[PDB]
RNA sequence: GGCCUGUGUGCAGGUGGUGCAUGGCUGUCGUCAGCUCGUGUCGUGAGAUGUUGGGUUAAGUCCCGCAACGAGCGCAACCCUUGUCUCAUGUUGCCAGCACGUUAUGGUGGGGACUCGUGAGAGACUGCCGGGGUCAACUCGGAGGAAGGUGGGGAUGACGUCAAGUCAUCAUGCCCCUUAUGUCCAGGGCUUCACACAUGCUACAAUGGCCGGUACAAAGGGCUGCGAUGCCGUGAGGUGGAGCGAAUCCUUUCAAAGCCGGUCUCAGUUCGGAUCGGGGUCUGCAACUCGACCCCGUGAAGUCGGAGUCGCUAGUAAUCGCAGAUCAGCAACGCU
């Protein structure tokens, strides 16, 4: 769903968000729900839906993330300054009405088309797959 | 036997609802020597009006606590409850009338900073 | 029969309850007749004050030093059972009226 | 006057008394006796910190327990101090003195003792940040210390204005009744005038 | 209503020469001049008598009744004259404003 | 009620007559909790009217109410340097209520030596079209006529 | 050695001042919903964002969004009380079914039956039916239920201001006194009064005043204290002490407004009670200054009140009475 303001910069606080995700999942697994109010358990369900739609990547990151890849450039320019601040090589298929020459490794393409975007997501998926396979 | 209760602001009365006449006993006297007030009589009789059972069920009860109005309200409550115990089917036309709710309008604690519960002193701005 | 009447006083219901149970256990030992903890009402002593000095009488504070109470009518006074009951030591929030 | 004693607010519910008995007619007497007791305690020992003073009465005997983390400084190794106090107890009419001294486990988790240590540090010569902050850390490092607050008042370093600023970390839910709390107070010597201290410690919650 | 201005002269603990009374009654007549709605004028003349004071020796509280809205003027100075005049000018602001908003 | 109103109280029916305006009447003439005194006064007065007219007093009562009950009244407003009175229509609830208030408060200042008599004669007078209640109601209509000009406000 | 006789000595004491030197303690805006931090970015910097926008809320309560992610004191809830109900329950209290006294009467044996008292505990949660709603919050109608939608009332006072108040509750930093601002005493005053202000009570009458007869409440207090039985005194009260450390006894088997009956007939009165002259009672060593009560006589001003103004939304307001404490005895109409 959503981009958080300040993942890559303030990584150690979203780390605590993962820790609370773990705590809440532990509560769910152990099964203590009527130990506290039904309304509060329903609000925990709200918390969990929100936290899961807004966070999946840290659940396996843990590990000083590299500023490699880009999601929806023009509308989340806020995701790039979080990256280039630290300066690591950035890549996205160009959102094609933008400042092209910020990014170390630009790649033209489209901004909207479902088909071209799924294609090139499969391309970079393939790149990662070959890198891991011949590791 | 039949034995049930009603309560309205410190007005407790126990009731024995006999199947007899409409003869009422209130600690050795009747509904006109005790309660010489036709409004209280109406409140007390209205369940009999409701089920159309005036002069079908005698009563023996004890006055205890409260004043006349609280006593009357607790009485008709207890009588309604006895009628539910005699037969439930009159119930859905009673809560319809609210001859069953134990009137939760009790006295308020007299608070401080005042003359009584809510009447403050005359607030001058002097 | 012969009767003995013990009227207990205290401030904490937890203590009056615990002591009543222990005492009735000791009564139960020698087969002496028990009536049990018949609840009397509570006292409510109240002493209103003012919070602050020199003025501000509109501000107040209430307090209430209750005193829970219990009667435990004991019958069949076997004097051996009396010798048993007289000499139990209990929590100090309780005082007793053996009569 | 904003905030009442948490002890006095939760007294019959969560926390508990500190002088337990029952009495119908000896009541004034027990009260004047007990104030004289606590006064003579403070006057008989001050180098150490009395956390609490608590125990009870019966038909005849008059027992006490008492808390302090340093009883070694207090009691007669051979019996000096305890004997002086049993004599003080004879003088003010105890006559059966079961002075049964005790000590705490975590002096840092004790409100009164932390405040007394802080005020000691202040009356020595010392400034405010390291004393305050180091007491805070000393408490917070311990397991049950789930929250804390400090509210000092007095004329720190920073001439005449009665300034007061607080420090805290954790949780301090003082309108919440299932909470356990510990209050801590002090009012004694200092050059310019008095220094006052208040302390709050939070120690889990209670369900029962 | 002309002597109906209920003069209330007073001082908790001050050496109050009785010509200060002349001053006060005259300075209050001065606003009788342009407000014909007046019932009560409770007035004080207070003194904090602290050592090494904070520049503000004497103090004054003034309050006045009008038809409904009451007026309030507080002041502070070293002595009687600045106190009188300053509270007077504050009342003048109040009353100019009140008779501007009255209509 | 910046958030909204609340319900009205459920008037009882009369034990004797079969009309809740009578319990409304005793509760409007009441003074210092003496509800039974109000009751006995009213019942005595209505039976006085019964012996005065040979019929039920309730019909002449409601006829008096038809005489003295307006459906139009005043509601002021401060506007532009001169406060303006305005006609406003009156729902029947407050119409009956204010009519009864008129009735009592202009009954009290009569000279029948006794409230029961003052009240009974006032009711008869209003059924006939003479009471000061009727007079004040006519004054109200007079005012509404004098100030029809301000109806376009519609307020 | 206890003790004091004194000698002085350290001194001891101050209600002497500064609450603007201070601690504590409290009132307040306000029980109004806000107040802030970490890390984060923006900005030269003060600082900002978060806490802004849309809906909803008792409400920074919650949801849909975004350079913010979160978090703490808060609001809410866990506390008591009241509100319904189940289990246990039996005296000092209920006492039906029973029996026995029968004028004073639950009075006594007898039954835990209804109450009941005290303890534990389910029960209300938009929990459920339906209609609206980003289908989200949330709200509109329904069922049951005793209560229905923060059931009601309390308690609980965020950071902080107001140099608010309190050096006289207390404690305290400074300066002053010490043969006296200290200290022990008898008398007097803090109750003065040509006036102004503020809070209240009873009145200005027939929904009333007077006389007589009859009924139902909860609540607390009581030992060198509470106090009736019988009688005398007009009645205040008077010897007397049963009986009670107390659901027992005093607290009438706990009242008054009220119900019924008779008179008064709109008035400066059978209103109203002040003020004053008498004669007495009680507590206290002591009632002039300066006490309360009673009886007698006295019988005033006052005929619903100006401008403007205070309070109150439910057992609330308005009214009648009672009780408690501080108390030797009383200004208590006050306070709770």
């Amino acid at each position: 769903q959503r981009w958080l303001g300040g993942m890559l910069t303030n990584f150690s606080t979203v780390h605590k968000r993962l820790q609370r995700l773990k705590e809440l999942e532990a509560m769910e697994q152990t099964g203590g729900f009527e130990g506290r109010t039904k309304k509060e358990i329903l609000m925990l369900t709200r918390e969990k839906n929100k936290l899961e739609r807004s966070l999946g990547g840290i659940r396996d990151m843990q590990k000083v993330p590299s500023a490699v890849w880009v999601v929806d450039t023009n509308k989340e320019h806020i995701a790039v300054g979080e990256a280039r601040k630290l300066g690591i090589p950035v890549i996205a298929i160009l959102d094609t009405n933008c400042d092209p020459d910020v990014v170390d490794y630009p790649i033209p393409g489209n901004d909207d088309a479902i088909r071209s975007a799924a294609l090139l997501t499969k391309v970079i998926a393939s790149a990662v797959a070959e890198g891991l396979q011949a590791r | 036997p039949i034995q049930t209760v009603g309560r309205r602001k410190e007005a407790v009365v126990r009731v024995r609802l006999v199947p007899g006449t409409g003869q009422f006993n209130l600690d050795g006297r009747t509904l006109e020597n005790y309660f010489p007030n036709k409004v209280h009589q109406q409140l007390i009789k209205a369940p009999l009006v409701t089920v159309d059972r005036v002069d079908q069920f005698d009563i023996y009860a004890h006055l205890d606590g409260g004043g006349p109005s609280g006593q009357a309200g607790a009485l008709r409550l207890a009588i309604a409850r006895a009628l539910i115990l005699v037969q439930p089917e009159d119930r859905p036309a009673l809560k319809k009338a609210g001859f069953l709710t134990r009137d939760p309008r009790a006295i308020e604690r007299k608070k401080y900073g005042l003359k009584k519960a809510r009447k403050a002193p005359q607030y001058s701005k002097r | 029969g012969q009767k003995i009447r013990i009227r207990l006083k205290a401030y904490d219901h937890e203590a009056i309850d615990a002591s009543a149970r222990k005492i009735v256990e000791t009564v139960t030992r020698t087969g002496a007749s028990v009536v049990g903890p018949v609840p009397l009402p509570t006292e409510k002593n109240v002493y209103c004050v003012i919070r602050s000095p020199h003025k501000y009488k509109d501000s107040r504070e209430h307090f209430e030093m209750r005193t829970h109470k219990r009667l435990i009518d004991i019958l069949d006074p076997t004097p051996k059972t009396v010798d048993a009951l007289m000499r139990i030591d209990l929590p100090a929030s309780v005082d007793v009226n053996i009569q | 006057g904003q905030k009442i004693n948490p002890h006095g607010f939760r007294l019959g519910i969560t926390t508990e008394w500190k002088s337990r008995w029952y009495a119908d007619k000896q009541y004034k007497d027990y009260v004047k006796e007990d104030v004289a007791i606590r006064k003579l305690l403070a006057t008989g020992l001050e180098r150490a910190g009395i956390a609490d003073v608590e125990i009870e009465r019966t038909r005849d005997r008059v027992r006490v327990d008492i808390h302090t983390a340093r009883p070694g400084i207090v009691i007669g190794r051979r019996g000096t101090e305890a004997d002086r106090i049993r004599a003080d107890l004879e003088k003010l009419t105890g006559k059966q003195v079961q002075l049964n001294i005790l000590e705490v486990k975590n002096p840092e988790s004790q409100a009164q003792l932390v405040a007394q240590g802080v005020a000691e540090q202040l009356s020595n010569r010392v400034a405010f940040r390291r004393a305050m902050r180091k007491a805070i850390q000393s408490a917070m490092r311990q397991p049950n210390v789930k929250g804390i607050r400090v509210q000092c008042s007095g004329r720190l370093g920073g001439a005449e204005m009665s300034r007061s600023e607080f420090y805290r970390e954790g949780r301090v839910p003082l309108h919440t009744l299932r909470a356990d709390i510990d209050y801590g107070l002090y009012e004694a010597k200092t050059t310019f005038g008095r220094i006052g201290v208040k302390v709050w410690i939070y120690k889990g919650d209670i369900v029962g | 209503e002309r002597p109906h201005a209920e003069v209330v002269v007073k001082g908790r603990n001050v050496e109050v020469p009785d010509h200060f009374r002349t001053y006060v009654s005259e300075k209050l007549s001065r606003l009788e001049r342009f407000d014909k709605t007046i019932y009560l004028f409770d007035v004080e003349l207070d003194h904090e008598r602290n050592r090494r004071q904070r520049k503000n020796c004497q103090h004054v509280e003034i309050t006045a009744r009008g038809r409904g809205p009451v007026v309030r003027g507080e002041a502070c100075a070293d002595s009687f004259y600045t106190a009188f005049e300053s509270a007077v000018q504050k009342l003048e602001g109040r009353l100019r404003r009140a008779k501007d908003r009255r209509k | 009620p910046r958030k909204g109103p609340a319900p009205k109280r459920p008037l009882v029916n009369d034990p004797v007559y079969g009309s809740q305006l009578v319990t409304q009447l005793v509760n409007k003439v009441l003074l210092e909790g003496k509800k039974s005194l109000a009751e006995r006064i009213v019942y005595g007065a209505l039976e006085q009217a019964r012996e005065k007219t040979g019929t039920d007093p309730v019909v002449t009562l409601k006829r008096a109410l038809d005489n003295v009950k307006p459906a139009l009244e005043v509601r002021s407003r401060r506007v532009g340097g001169a406060t303006y009175q305005v006609p406003v229509e009156v729902r029947p609830d407050r119409s009956t209520t204010l009519a009864l208030r008129w009735l009592v408060n202009f009954s009290r200042q009569r000279r029948e030596k006794t409230m029961v008599e003052r009240l009974a004669n006032e009711i008869l007078d209003a059924s006939n079209g003479l009471g000061a209640s009727v007079k004040r109601r006519e004054d109200t209509h007079k005012m509404a006529e004098a100030n029809r000009a301000f109806a376009h406000y519609r307020w």
